[PDB]
């Protein structure tokens, strides 16, 4: 208990529990974003990738 | 033989030249000489002694000059020579300080024996004229160092021309005393009509010149000889016609005052057993007249009238003293004698001796009367108790200046005269003590008041308080007048014994019961009557008086060398022991007294108006306040622990425990610190630490294990240390000092070169015994006492290294000593077949045997060990990366590489995980029938932890209560006894069951934390890591799946270790068994969630487990089969599981609802990956989507914050639902747009706000594009009603935080563009 970072075993493994929970939160967010990205990639790749952007490039002020 | 003579002569020459380390040398050499004399008379008793060695020995005696112990050592040798030899006999007869020679002549004449007989008589009387030596030897040889007050002066009134032996303390051997008394028995038998006639006629003719008083000396020789030996004294009572019975009939015919005194002393010594006492009692009954009880009581009456100048002659006073001593002996020894004497009016013992006591008589005669009364009341009945108390009342109240003296003045006179002298004081106080001993027995229910209640009503004498006040006034004020230390110690012993007999009979259970929740329940008339009349009320008051406290600590504080060198049974030790015991009992019953007794007494005395002198010190609000002033007490106790007296050591240790635990004393001593500096005054703090260390490393006796003096002292020391450390743990105390730590102001260090710094202190002694003890014996596995001992030591160490002050040092020293490796080495693993003191576990039925405690203790031991390991590993890992982690991990795997050739094998940590075998079913125990006493209350008794003492007292008093009513007493009683035993049996079982469960949970928490620290803090590679986690799963899973139904506390620990294990994630076999175990876990988690088990936190862990098992494991024929069986398992439970998860969402717990939201998201995702979804249909039926859309309202209020991530998961679930057709439909059906419009929702903070808008826009877009043209109108209205915002974003999109924000803007622009084109807002223009 003299090197920087030394903390009680209680704090050490409780911070572990919190770390695992936060990693779960981030993992779920990441995969959700990617799974969604894959959904619209399926829907858009089938046709009109550039036409869909151009039509509103024009409708509103470019 | 001659070599022995030479050795003895050498020893004597050495001891004589040395006198002209040293004391111990003199003692050892005199002991050697006594052993040599013992061996010499042992040989002479055998046929080896020759004819010449006899002459040589008699020649050495002829040459002997000084009366010394060495001479006494040779008396058995001479007696054996004379017995063997005494033609050879005649020659040796003729062959035979001067008094020695005379005694030798007399001995031979008695052992070997008309002209011859005349010569024998002539020379025998010549030797006698010149017994005094024989008597002086018999007395000096057997001389106990402590004087018995009951027989003072007895056998010590004859003129002794012999010179007193020197002052050297050479104590004779017990066996040598026995041998000499055997030889004197033979001499008496050999010797057994001219002496009596000569001496008595010489007395009458010339009484002024007393001379030739040898027959009395002979009787005292008989007394000393047959003393203590009733088996040998039976020769006087075995046969009536024998010569010994004839001698007794002859010596008792005539009554010459000195001869009668000697004869009564002889009887007192002979009648030493119940049979010998009954025989003597019968002799004096006579049912040529011998001395009978009639004559004795006649003379008692005669002298009684004489005293009331008119003062008894010294010889007559001695005669009376011998009479009363013989009375006391025959009364204590025999029941028949006491019963006959106490109330056979013809004798009228009590009345006559009381009258004699009133008159003017010596201190000793009055003391003898008191001792006779004590003997009459040693055993008694409540009827005899009342009778004796009535007679004492009449004798104290009534046995001139004005008209008359009152009765209370009479009692004050009686009390003031007594206590001035030592003998009167001791005898009277011991009589009082004996009277306050209930006839039933000291330790019993003790409902009654020890004395008759009416002792006070008459003449307003306040019951017994006068007698208690007298004893205390003697103990304090009038004991100052005593000078001889031995008498002072005996008197203080008697006083403290009186105080103890008072404080014992006070049953506090009755008082606490009556106060919390009367007439007939207890044998006493009323509860308040028992409270006030009992001496306890008064005794406690005294114990608060300063003089009493001073006298106590004066009794305790004595000379240490004289104390240690004294006998354990001598008053010097017993007095200190009783003083300590009085202090302990005061500290115990203080709480009862101050709150439940003192108020009642102060209220009754005000109501009744009566009053008495208040002796308690008004400044002392608590017993402690009186002893904390002078600190020297703690030093004395610690030093006395070193004297090797078991009882005294234990008492001192318990008193130290209570002195240090109390709030008052600790508050007064340490606001540097008094107790420590006091132990440091003359360097005592170290010598008692050393003594305690040697005490806790003393050997043990396997046969005497639980009841072992060394073992009990060990437990006492450990209990003292633990109790002192538990109270005030974060500050230095007595225990910390005694262990070896250097105590600075609120800081602990180690003084260099001291005991601790060199591994010699008490702490290292604890470690040594802890690592070297072999807990499990081979024959009977797991001996309980060693288990308990290990627990005591481990909990001491645990409290030590838990506190922050001690932590650092204790942990460092434990690491330096390889403590862990030794512990893991000697820790046996539990198995079902392992017998605990010869008893298998066999489920709940094992808790009742004391071995149960051992099991519990061992669990605690295990827990403590594991806790250290965890800390150690963690503390090793964080500060640096030494090579110790490798050793720790190897030892946890069953290998220690301290020895390089072969690493010893230990059960692996997972093999150690055997304490949980749920087959026992400890928790579920049956409840008894209780046909009788069906609803006997257990309120005073008290998770639920009963106090069996109060329960048992309830049972006892309820049995008495029921007995009094008299309803089926003779027959139905046996069933009541059975009921009582069944009840207390079940209570103990319930207490131990609850304690075992607590220990098991605590051990499991320790084990789970240990494994958790291992998992994170490790340096494994992948290949060993996978197999390591497989072992972990193999260990924890069978429990977590089978026990999920039982309880929750353990399930939480096992569930979270499983969670972290799964989250921190040849090769095929390992990975397959892992996936197999992971599927087992998934199924058990599903089964637990479907049954709404445990608290929301355990369900959050389950949800985290299930979420990752679906996100990573399942998500290629193997993958398809895994997904198929996973969906099968989910569908098996179906609606219930989804119902519980949806209920958990939007709930009280913060993380449970978040985990449930994320789990539902993963569920629907994995069900889609398998055009609709059944999980989404179920959610729609359970109204989860409805309430979810509703919660979308007021979303601005909710939105790193926990609520922020919960909303993030909530919106992610909404998005994943709106992806599909029917999902988006069910979402849209429940007025989604209205919900989000009512919400009014339309660098890092801006990034989070844009992320919320992105999530919402994505939900809207997915829902619109999913179903079709039924909601495109809603999308057009949403874009037109919130236009400009879309323009703002699309114009904007066309360092780290800035890149994140710009990406979020790009995503929001993409979302609005997607919604626009999918809805066709261009077509509307």
């Amino acid at each position: 208990g003299t090197g920087l970072g030394e903390v009680d075993v209680d704090t050490y493994l409780s911070n572990l529990q919190t770390k695992t929970t936060l990693s779960m939160i981030a993992d779920g967010l990441e995969r959700s974003a990617r799974d969604f990205d894959a959904f619209l990639e399926e829907n858009v790749t089938l046709e009109w990738e550039a036409q869909r952007k151009r039509i509103y490039q024009h409708f509103g002020i470019k | 033989i001659p070599r022995c003579m030479e050795a003895m002569k050498g020893v004597r020459s050495m001891l004589q030249c040395m006198a002209d380390t040293l004391d111990f040398s003199r003692l050892s050499l005199v002991e050697q000489h006594e052993c040599l004399a013992s061996i010499l008379h042992a040989a002479v008793q055998r046929h080896h002694a020759t004819i010449a060695d006899f002459q040589d020995f008699i020649k050495i005696l002829r040459k002997w000059d000084k009366y010394d112990h060495f001479l006494i050592h040779l008396i058995p040798v001479l007696a054996a020579y004379i017995t063997e030899f005494g033609q050879q006999a005649r020659r040796l007869n003729d062959f035979i300080l001067p008094v020695l020679g005379a005694a030798v002549r007399a001995w031979w004449i008695a052992e070997h024996n008309d002209e011859e007989d005349e010569q024998r008589t002539k020379q025998f009387l010549d030797a006698l004229k010149e017994f005094d030596f024989i008597l002086s030897v018999a007395a000096d040889c057997k001389a106990q160092e402590w004087q018995d007050p009951s027989q003072l002066g007895a056998r010590q009134w004859l003129q002794r021309k012999i010179p007193s032996l020197p002052s050297e303390p050479f104590p004779f051997s017990h066996f040598l005393q026995h041998s000499l008394m055997v030889h004197l028995e033979g001499f008496v038998d050999a010797t057994i009509r001219k002496l009596r006639t000569e001496e008595d006629e010489q007395r009458q003719l010339r009484p002024n010149h007393e001379q030739d008083m040898d027959l009395e000396r002979f009787l005292i020789i008989i007394s000393y000889a047959y003393e203590g030996r009733p088996d040998a004294a039976m020769s006087f009572w075995e046969d009536p016609d024998s010569n010994l019975a004839g001698f007794l009939q002859w010596a008792s015919r005539r009554a010459s005052t000195p001869l009668v005194s000697a004869f009564c002393e002889m009887l007192r010594c002979l009648a030493d057993n119940e049979e010998c006492a009954t025989a003597a009692h019968n002799f004096l009954l006579d049912e040529s007249q011998s001395l009978t009880w009639s004559q004795i009581f006649k003379e008692l009456e005669y002298f009684t009238t004489k005293v009331c100048p008119a003062e008894i002659e010294p010889e007559s006073a001695l005669m009376l003293e011998c009479y009363l001593r013989l009375i006391a002996k025959l009364a204590t020894e025999s029941e028949i004698a006491r019963k006959r004497l106490i109330m056979d009016e013809d004798f009228n013992l009590v009345d006559t001796i009381l009258k004699l006591s009133v008159g003017v008589i010596p201190h000793r005669l009055r003391a003898c009367i008191f001792y006779v009364l004590k003997a009459l009341m040693i055993r008694k009945t409540h009827e005899e108790l009342d009778a004796m108390w009535r007679w004492v009342e009449a004798w104290m109240t009534n046995p001139f200046l004005g008209q008359t003296p009152g009765p209370q003045e009479c009692m004050e006179m009686m009390f003031r005269e007594f206590g001035t002298g030592f003998e009167q004081s001791n005898a009277f106080i011991q009589l009082l003590t004996t009277l306050l001993v209930p006839p039933e027995g000291l330790n019993s229910l003790n409902d009654s008041v020890p004395f008759p209640e009416w002792l006070g009503s008459s003449i307003r004498t306040l019951g017994i308080e006068p007698y208690v006040d007298f004893v205390f006034d003697v103990f304090a004020n009038r004991t100052k007048d005593i000078s001889d230390p031995s008498q002072l110690r005996i008197l203080r012993l008697s006083c403290l014994d009186f105080v103890m007999v008072c404080l014992v009979t006070f049953n506090e259970d009755l008082i606490v019961l009556g106060h919390e929740s009367i007439d007939d329940a207890m044998a006493a008339t009323n509860l308040a009557t028992y409270v006030r009349l009992h001496p306890f009320s008064r005794v406690m008051e005294w114990l608060f008086n300063e003089k009493v406290i001073t006298s106590l600590i004066n009794t305790i504080h004595q000379d240490p060398i004289s104390l240690g060198s004294a006998s354990p049974d001598s008053p010097l030790v017993v007095s200190i022991l009783r003083a300590i015991q009085v202090m302990i009992k005061a500290l115990e019953l203080q709480e009862t007294y101050l709150h439940l007794v003192r108020p009642e007494v102060l209220r009754y005395q005000g109501e009744a108006g009566v009053r008495r002198k208040p002796v308690a010190n008004a400044a002392y609000s608590a017993f402690e306040d009186g002893i904390l002033s002078h600190l020297s007490l703690v030093v004395d106790l610690g030093k006395y622990c070193n004297l090797g007296h078991a009882e005294l050591t234990l008492a001192c240790l318990k008193l130290l425990e209570k002195i240090s635990t109390s709030s008052r004393i600790l508050s007064a001593w340490s606001p540097r610190n008094k107790a420590i500096v006091q132990l440091e005054r003359n360097g005592e703090g170290e010598t008692i630490s050393a003594s305690l260390s040697a005490s806790i490393m003393a050997t043990l006796d396997p046969a005497l294990a639980a009841s072992g003096e060394n073992y009990r002292v060990k437990l006492a020391i450990l209990d003292f240390l633990y109790a002192c450390l538990r109270a005030t743990p974060d500050q230095p105390t007595i225990a910390h000092q005694l262990l070896g730590f250097h105590c600075e102001l609120s800081k602990l260090g180690i003084e260099p070169k001291g005991p601790f710094d060199m591994q010699k202190s008490l702490f290292h002694s604890l470690l040594n015994v802890l690592i070297t003890l072999t807990v499990s014996e081979e024959e009977q596995g797991m001996r309980g006492y060693l288990v308990t001992l290990k627990y005591r030591v481990l909990r001491i160490l645990q409290l030590l290294w838990k506190s922050p002050l001690s932590a650092s040092l204790v942990m460092d020293e434990l690491r330096a000593t390889n403590f862990l490796f030794h512990m893991l080495l000697r820790e046996v693993q539990i198995q079902p077949q392992l017998p605990w003191d010869g008893q298998l576990v066999t489920g709940c039925e094992f808790l009742l045997s004391d071995a149960s405690l051992a099991y519990i203790d061992y669990l605690a031991s295990r827990a403590a060990i594991f806790e250290y390991i965890g800390k150690e590993l963690c503390s090793v890992s964080q500060n640096r990366i030494p090579s110790i982690k490798r050793q720790i991990f190897d030892a946890l795997n069953g290998q220690i590489f301290v020895d390089e050739e072969a690493p010893l094998t230990i059960p692996s940590i997972f093999d150690f995980f055997d304490f949980i075998n749920t087959d026992y079913k400890w928790e579920e125990i049956p409840s008894p029938h209780f046909t009788y006493l069906k609803d006997l209350d257990l309120g005073p008794c008290i998770g639920v932890h009963y106090d069996i003492r109060k329960a048992q007292e309830i049972l006892a008093l309820k049995r008495k209560e029921y007995e009094h009513s008299q309803l089926a007493t003779p027959e139905f009683l046996e069933t009541v006894e059975l009921e009582e035993k069944v009840l207390i049996e079940w209570l103990t079982v319930r207490n131990r069951a609850n304690l075992l469960l607590t220990a098991r949970l605590n051990l499991l928490q320790a084990w789970a934390n240990l494994l958790l620290v291992m998992i994170e803090s490790n340096d494994f590679k992948s290949t060993p890591k996978m197999a390591f986690l497989l072992q972990a799963l193999q260990a924890i899973l069978p429990t977590l799946e089978a026990f999920s139904s039982l309880k929750s506390d353990e399930a939480f620990e096992l569930a979270r270790v499983a969670k972290v294990l799964l989250w921190k994630l040849e090769q095929f076999t390992v990975g397959n068994l892992i996936g197999d175990k992971l599927f087992q876990l998934f199924q058990l988690c599903l089964s637990a969630i479907s049954q709404c088990s445990g608290t929301p936190e355990l369900r959050s862990l389950y949800y985290s487990i299930c979420y990752r098992y679906l996100t990573a494991v399942v998500d290629t024929r193997s993958v398809t089969n895994a997904r198929a069986r996973t969906l099968k398992a989910i569908t098996l439970y179906g609606d219930r599981l989804l119902n519980v998860i949806c209920d958990d969402a939007y709930g009280s717990d913060t993380t449970c609802q978040t985990a449930a939201m994320i789990l539902l998201n993963a569920l629907v995702h994995t069900s889609r990956a398998s055009v609709d979804c059944p999980i989404i249909d179920a959610l729609n039926r359970l109204n989860f989507i409805g309430v979810l859309v509703d919660s979308l309202k007021e979303i601005l209020n909710e939105w790193a914050s926990p609520s922020q991530q919960y909303t993030s998961a909530k919106l992610a679930l909404l998005l994943q639902l709106c992806q599909t057709r029917q999902g988006a439909k069910y979402v849209l059906q429940a007025n989604l747009f209205r919900a989000l419009e009512q919400s009014g929702v339309f660098v890092v903070a801006l990034e989070r706000h844009y992320a919320l808008l992105v999530a919402l826009a994505r939900v809207v877009g997915a829902a619109v594009t999913a179903r079709g043209a039924h909601n495109i109108v809603q999308g057009r209205k949403f874009l037109t009603q919130h236009r400009g915002l879309v323009v703002h974003v699309l114009k904007k999109n066309a360092i780290l935080a800035q890149q994140a924000l710009e990406e979020r803007i790009e995503e929001l622009a993409e979302a609005f563009m997607l919604l626009i084109t999918a809805t066709g807002f261009l077509e509307y223009e």
